[PDB]
């Protein structure tokens, strides 16, 4: 979702080990900026895809449909 | 013609000359291996050494694997000579802690089941 | 320009492999066959080279399965019985090759299932 | 000629009429995904799993089932095929138990494979399960018939195959029950196979409860040595332990059978196994010693003797190899008495002739015969799948079968001509009316079983079976290559031996009784120390404590096998090899290798090292020993036929009778299925029911 | 078909599909296929004898402009007459592209070293030789990267055991690090995994 | 604990164990399966 | 010098073997009724040649090409094995 | 339920116990040998059987997902109880 934050990117001018260093600075100020996005803009949902053949299923639902124990079985062996 | 193409050599004659070459280089660097990784073994037995490496690989008669064989021989050579071998990775060439396997069939009968 | 070697290929002396797992070693090249307990038979389509079954022995400590042999383990693919041959071949292996099983075809009728004069009738379904 | 063409998804396929969808499907490659169909069994069309759409027409059809029509083209990747997968299994699934972490049939399961690669990934039921009964067909066959899904393949198969008809359904509709609806055994010599054909964990393996997963398991492709059939094997190992037996699939000899003893007797490997060398100490008791002294010991009682002091017998289930090395050892010594204690007749051609003593219409041939004459044996439990093949044969083809001798069950009606033998003359002087039925037989064959070749007038019954032959042959004349003469062997190595030079029959070494004996894996009690001199040296090798071992004053422990890649002949001639699936137990070494090691501590070494160059041997002795899987060889029927009837010893006023009468006699016949704790409890399982 | 499948780009899919059908034009003399793979990766499968014109236009060209060699590495296929496939990735920043280069080498035929286009190459070829012994031509320094000095064959073959065949201990008697034949007390399990019905339809190869 | 206490179950110990390692009580493995392959036995008595 | 068997290799459908085969075909009986106590075992070569094996007393051996023979000569060659020659 | 061997060694649930024979003994001198001393067999045998008015019951092991899956238990024969192939717990239906 990088497409969905504002950071801007740090950038040296001497090629040295200086600009480097100044460079990493600013790129955790950057991160700090991003996690303050990222934070306020977390939407709710499920954490994994809806696609039992990936994603293994909820213990609760393995332990109660066929389907999902099947495919719990497949995707652990 | 079966349209190979080769590494180093045309025949086996300029694949021979490598090989006599390394042999050389091989043959000079002994003493100098013996001193600096402070070995206990003598210099024939460094040489003897070498000789039989050399040997082993005696049978073959394709160029190309005989110019790969200088190749790795002259990657060794360059490992023993800046000292990044060890005096552990000298020795590894005289197998000096394992027990001597006996070839005969009534020996191997007794041991196990290996042919 | 080319050289025009006339040898067999031959590079055993390259691969590093000792002595012994070389000359004492006998492969297999077959396509394995099917599992009796399934009728799947995608595992039935490409060649298979293994290696000779050496000596295993339980640990003193744990009773764990140990062995001495490195190529215990060792399964190759080919697509065809040619290829796995060369394989074997350049790199000094000597082999045994089985030749592919495949299911005759059949001649299936349901209407036989109701023969009036044949031995096919079945008594229940 | 007759083709039609089809398409399966466009592409052209040119098929034979009556060929069904889901074979046509097969040709290109394209697997239709099936619960009810087996291509060895009748179609039943009841699962619905293979249901496909076919181009421009509105109902799906099912693919088992409904042959192909000339244009038809075949969507086996379309949306209503793929719609009717996913109802079907969903369908299946509904009631099925969540057992799959307590299921054996976990990891190799058709139905979470298929529910994996064609149904949904979860499930809508919000209902109640239903839950049935369990029934109990035996201690070799677990039920659980909770997962059944109503296949119907366990009822086909033992209607159709083993030709027991005590299963079937029950009740109907949700509550319709796969059973027996009474308390009774499903035993049968083919019995096990429903758990092979059985899709899901409704039927398993009792013996294999709990012990492996299928993907833990290291599968080795081997052959059985349990009768001559020469069944192939896949022997399935974990950490250097033998888990279980499975078929190998091969058209021309079990095809995708195996029998129970050959399915279960692996158990008795595991018990009264030899491990060590043993002599005798001061007290006349068996005593654990190295492999150097029991060597040296039988060396040197070898090197005081020569000639026809030496002898030696073997056991029905030793190899080639060491056959052919125990032959050579013997010969240096300048003896000849290696025998068998399997007895064929040595009148007339004997063994110089391979066909004298071969099944030469070969199993797969049964299929062609429209008479076959049992003379003096019971197919059913001396060679099961032989039996099975005659059963197939009888169902499709419409076979007629005769049988002379005592009237056994073999699951199949056959016309009984009698138990005397003054029958076979009667059929060989043209006085009977099978005589005349076996005249006007195209394609007739006649198998003499080797039991039957075990009383003393064996050789006058041989001789009076290949008069009928001949009868056969002059009166039909000759048509082409078809080998009406056949006989059935049930030990498996009895072919290799008769191949090598052994003389069949142990009556040499009764004629001249030697003072040092090899017994090698013979277990058969033919000769007790009754029949040899005090003081005589016997040196058993083998991999089992049984009859021979005790007798013995040296035992050498030898390699079961499971445990060498070893040559085996079939009864029909054809020369298969097995493979190392464990390494024999202890200090067990391999028995060809023990008598080469033998050979050079006794000072007469022997040329061969290596397992390369004792083949190399066995195709200087006899060159079919080499030669995988070929079957075909020369017949010299008119030779051996000719030499035959010269000698005119007189036939016995009694009754042909088999040595195994009902299914009691069929589980323990040889040294490992002895020691089987498996096949002990079929016994008591078949003997009372309980 | 909406929240649990991948969207496909078309627009890059027809630009990769026009700058494939460019390149394979202007180099006919070694380009022998082009391929865009569906998720829009393009990939150019050349004679080996093109490793260096090929690259030196894929870095120079002002249309192409690749001068990032992101990775170099080999692929082992025993089945194949030329076991070994020499994949080299590259960037293009100017124009915000990727590009994939694949050739084909056996155990006796030398490559064309590629440092002269890419310093970056100088010890991809290194491990590549490492793990697979392919030799490299007029490298400026070819030995071993990563494995132990005096190490014997090339460990990423696919027919080399996964323990290999040594094992490293230390020995009193002779007061150093010694090396033995490989034996574990546990050995290594394997599993047969693949399932016997087949997975992707649209895979499935012609039954020969 | 006090205010939240743990289920109480037959099989929990009731003293609690520090680490051992170091002393007599330490874990020592071993391993928990049968024999695999029985021997056979010869007879106790003379053959002859 | 004390023959024990007699091994005769033949194969099935090969030029080479044709005599061997019609010797077999005509003269084998006659042979087996004059030596009745004595093995002669008669199997299949592959497609290399014919062969004839004499077995003798402490497991002496030789072998005797048989291959482009007649039936004459292989006669000849086998009581020349049978008596106390070559 | 631990009993004792004629050695004295403690024998296992799964009833292992080294023989006076084996070597292995040794390592458990100056040190003990780690045996559990709650075999399950006894206490699941302890729990007494649940008498249901239905042909079949349900079972998941108590806690809902976090016992076991779900499994349904059929209780047709009179002469027997239905057991849980998971917990081990034993259901009939009322007799006599
Ligand atoms: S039969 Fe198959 S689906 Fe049913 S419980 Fe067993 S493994 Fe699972
Ligand atoms: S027991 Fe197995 S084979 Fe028989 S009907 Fe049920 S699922 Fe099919
Ligand atoms: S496989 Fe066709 S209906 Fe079952
Ligand atoms: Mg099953
Ligand atoms: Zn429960």
């Amino acid at each position: 979702v990088y497409d969905q934050v504002e950071f801007d990117v740090p950038i040296g001018s001497r090629g040295d080990c200086y600009d480097r260093y100044l460079c990493r600075v600013e790129e955790m100020r950057q991160s700090l900026r991003i996690i303050s996005q990222c934070l306020n803009k977390m939407p709710p949902g499920e954490i994994k895809v809806d696609d039992a053949k990936v994603s293994p299923p909820k213990r609760a639902e393995m332990k109660t449909s066929m389907e999902s124990l099947i495919h719990h079985f497949k995707l652990y062996t | 013609g079966t349209s190979v193409k080769p590494i180093f050599s045309r025949d086996m004659n300029e694949a021979k000359r490598r090989v006599r070459e390394l042999y050389r280089a091989w043959y000079r660097e002994v003493p100098n291996t013996v001193h600096l990784f402070q070995l206990d073994i003598s210099v024939k037995q460094g040489r003897d050494k070498v000789r039989e490496m050399f040997m082993k690989n005696a049978h073959v008669t394709d160029p190309r694997v005989v110019d790969l064989l200088v190749i790795k021989g002259k990657m060794e050579l360059e490992e023993t000579i800046n000292v990044w071998k060890q005096r552990t990775h000298i020795m590894r060439f005289f197998h000096e802690t394992e027990a001597p396997r006996p070839t005969d069939f009534l020996s191997k009968f007794y041991v196990g089941h290996d042919p | 320009q080319l050289i025009a070697v006339d040898e067999k290929l031959d590079i055993t002396t390259l691969t590093g492999v000792p002595e012994e797992h070389i000359k004492t070693r006998k492969v297999r090249i077959f396509v394995p066959a099917r599992n009796n307990m399934q009728s799947g038979v995608n595992n039935t389509k490409k060649w298979k080279m293994e290696f000779d079954t050496r000596e295993r022995w339980e640990n003193p400590l744990m009773g764990w399965s140990s062995t001495a042999d490195p190529l215990s383990n060792l399964v190759l693919t080919f697509s065809t019985k040619e290829d796995a041959v060369a394989f074997a071949e350049k790199n000094g292996w000597s082999f045994d090759v089985e030749e592919r099983k495949v299911p005759k075809p059949k001649s299936k009728s349901y209407g036989a299932n109701f023969s009036w004069n044949k031995r096919t009738r079945v008594s229940t379904k | 000629s007759n083709l039609i063409e089809v398409f399966v998804d466009g592409q052209s396929v040119m098929v034979e009429p009556g060929t069904t969808v889901l074979q046509a499907c097969e040709k290109v490659g394209m697997q239709i995904p099936r619960f009810c169909y087996h291509e060895r069994l009748s179609v039943a069309g009841n699962c619905r799993m293979c249901l496909v759409e076919i181009e421009k027409a509105p109902k799906v059809v099912a693919a088992c089932a409904m042959p192909v029509m000339k244009g038809w083209n075949i969507l086996t990747n379309s949306e209503k095929s793929k719609k009717a997968r996913e109802g079907v299994m969903e369908f299946l699934l509904a009631n099925h138990p969540l057992d799959c972490p307590i299921c054996d049939q976990g990891g190799e399961c058709d139905l979470q494979d298929q529910s994996m690669m064609f149904g949904s990934d979860r499930s809508r039921f919000l209902e109640g399960k239903r839950a049935v009964e369990d029934k109990n067909i035996g201690p070799l066959v677990k039920t659980i018939m909770t997962r059944c899904i109503q296949c119907t393949r366990c009822i086909r198969f033992a209607s159709e195959i083993a030709g027991v008809d005590d299963l079937g359904t029950t009740g109907r509709g949700n509550d319709m029950q796969v059973g027996t609806y009474i308390e009774k055994m499903f035993m049968s010599e083919l019995s096990g196979n429903i758990i092979d054909i059985c899709p899901v964990g409704a039927l398993t393996s009792k013996p294999y409860a709990f012990t492996a997963r299928p993907w833990e398991t290291r599968k080795t492709e081997s052959i059985d040595v349990m009768d001559a059939v020469g069944s192939n094997i896949v022997v399935s190992t974990r950490t250097g332990e033998v888990m279980r037996i499975l078929p190998r699939m091969h058209e021309d000899i079990n095809e995708e059978w195996i029998s129970d003893k050959t399915r279960f007797a692996y158990d008795g490997l595991k018990r009264q196994r030899l491990t060590q060398p043993m002599i005798r100490n001061e007290k006349g008791l068996l005593t654990y010693t190295t492999w150097e002294d029991a060597l040296s010991r039988v060396a040197g009682m070898l090197q005081s003797f020569q000639g026809n002091d030496v002898a030696a017998i073997a056991g029905g289930l030793v190899d080639a190899e060491a056959l052919v090395a125990l032959k050579d050892l013997l010969n240096r010594v300048d003896s000849d008495s290696l025998c068998t204690e399997e007895v064929f007749p040595t009148a007339g051609a004997g063994t110089d002739l391979r066909s004298n003593y071969l099944l030469n219409t070969t199993i797969a041939g049964v299929e062609e015969a429209d008479v076959i004459l049992l003379v003096g044996t019971n197919p059913r439990f001396e060679a099961p799948l032989f039996n099975a093949r005659i059963r197939k044969s009888w169902l499709h083809n419409d076979l007629k079968v005769a049988l002379i001798g005592s009237p056994v069950d073999l699951t199949y009606r056959y016309d009984h001509l009698g138990d005397s033998p003054k029958i076979l003359q009667d059929i060989a002087s043209g006085n009977h009316p099978f005589s005349q039925i076996l005249k006007e037989a195209k394609k007739p064959m006649v198998v003499l079983g080797s039991s039957a070749l075990q009383r003393s007038d064996g050789t006058a019954i041989l001789a009076a079976v290949s008069n009928i032959a001949q009868n056969i042959r002059l009166s039909s004349g000759v048509t082409g290559d078809w080998k009406v003469m056949n006989i059935l062997h049930r030990i498996a190595s009895q072919v290799a031996a008769l191949d090598l030079g052994y003389k069949p029959g142990v009556e040499a070494i009764r004629k001249n009784p030697p003072k040092v004996l090899f017994l090698l894996g013979a277990d058969g009690g033919c000769i007790t120390r009754q029949d040899l001199p005090k003081d005589c040296f016997i040196i058993y090798q083998g991999h089992h404590g049984d009859v021979g071992a005790p007798m013995a004053d040296v035992i050498l422990p030898g390699a079961a096998y499971t445990e060498k890649s070893a040559t085996y002949v079939n009864t029909e001639g054809r020369a298969q090899q097995t493979k190392v699936a464990v390494t024999p137990p202890g200090l067990a070494r391999e028995d060809w290798k023990i008598i080469r090691a033998l050979s050079e501590i006794a000072g007469m070494t022997l040329p061969y090292d290596t397992l390369d160059q004792v083949r190399s041997r066995l195709e200087e002795v006899s060159p079919n020993l080499v030669r995988y899987d070929d079957v075909e060889g020369a017949n010299y029927f008119q030779q051996a036929n000719e030499l035959s009837k010269l000698v005119n010893q007189q036939l016995l006023a009694d009754p042909l009778v088999p040595p195994q009468l009902t299914i009691k006699d069929f589980y323990m016949t040889d040294s490992i299925s002895r020691a089987s704790q498996t096949m002990a409890k079929c016994v008591k399982a078949v003997t009372e029911g309980i | 078909t909406r929240p649990t499948i991948r969207p496909r780009n078309d627009v890059v899919h027809k630009q990769l599909s026009a700058f494939g059908q460019y390149v394979a034009e202007i180099l006919p003399k070694y380009v022998q296929q082009v391929q865009v793979s569906c998720f829009n990766e393009l990939e150019i499968f050349i004679h080996p004898d093109g490793v260096i014109p090929v690259l030196t236009f894929l870095r120079d060209h002002t249309n192409a402009q690749f001068k990032s060699l992101a990775d170099l590495t080999a692929v082992d296929v025993p089945t194949r007459q030329n076991r070994f496939e020499i994949v080299y990735n590259l960037l293009s920043l100017r124009f915000n592209s990727r590009i994939r280069v694949k050739t084909y080498t056996d155990e006796l035929t030398p490559i064309e070293s590629s440092v002269t286009v890419y310093k970056a190459a100088n010890w991809y070829e290194r491990e590549i030789w490492d793990m697979f012994g392919v030799f490299f031509a007029n490298h400026p320094d070819l030995r071993r990267i990563l494995t132990d000095y005096g190490f014997e064959g090339h460990p990423f073959r696919k027919d080399f055991p996964l323990s290999g065949y040594v094992e490293l201990r230390y020995d009193d008697e002779v007061k150093r690090v010694v090396a033995e034949p490989v034996e574990l007390a546990q050995e290594f399990r394997k599993f047969d995994l693949n399932s016997p019905w087949e997975a992707f339809p649209a895979y499935r190869q012609p039954p020969e | 604990p006090t205010t939240k206490p743990p289920t109480a179950r037959k099989y929990i110990w009731t003293n609690h164990k520090f680490n051992v390692s170091g002393t007599p009580q330490q874990y020592v493995p071993y391993s928990t399966t049968r024999k695999k392959i029985q021997e056979w036995v010869p007879p106790s008595t003379p053959y002859k | 010098l004390g023959l024990r068997e007699i091994r005769i290799h033949l194969c099935q459908r090969s030029p080479g073997s044709q005599g061997v085969r019609d010797f077999i075909e005509k003269r084998y009986v006659e042979l087996k009724k004059a030596n009745p106590d004595l093995p002669i075992l008669i199997r299949e070569c592959s497609d290399v040649q014919p062969k004839l094996w004499a077995r003798y007393a402490f497991g002496q051996e030789k072998n005797v090409s048989l291959n482009n023979f007649s039936a004459d000569q292989v006669t000849r060659t086998l009581e020349n094995v049978l008596s106390g020659k070559a | 339920g631990v009993r004792t061997s004629p050695t004295g060694e403690k024998v296992t649930h799964t009833g292992q116990a080294y023989d006076d024979g084996d070597y292995r003994r040794v390592r458990f001198s100056d040190r003990q040998k780690e045996v559990n001393e709650n075999f399950a067999i006894d206490l699941i045998a302890e729990q007494p059987v649940s008498e249901v008015g239905s042909r079949v019951i349900s079972c998941d092991g108590g806690g809902g997902a976090l016992g076991h899956p779900r499994v349904y238990i059929n209780l047709d024969k009179e002469t027997k109880t239905g057991t849980c192939g998971y917990c081990g717990l034993q259901f009939r239906q009322p007799h006599h």
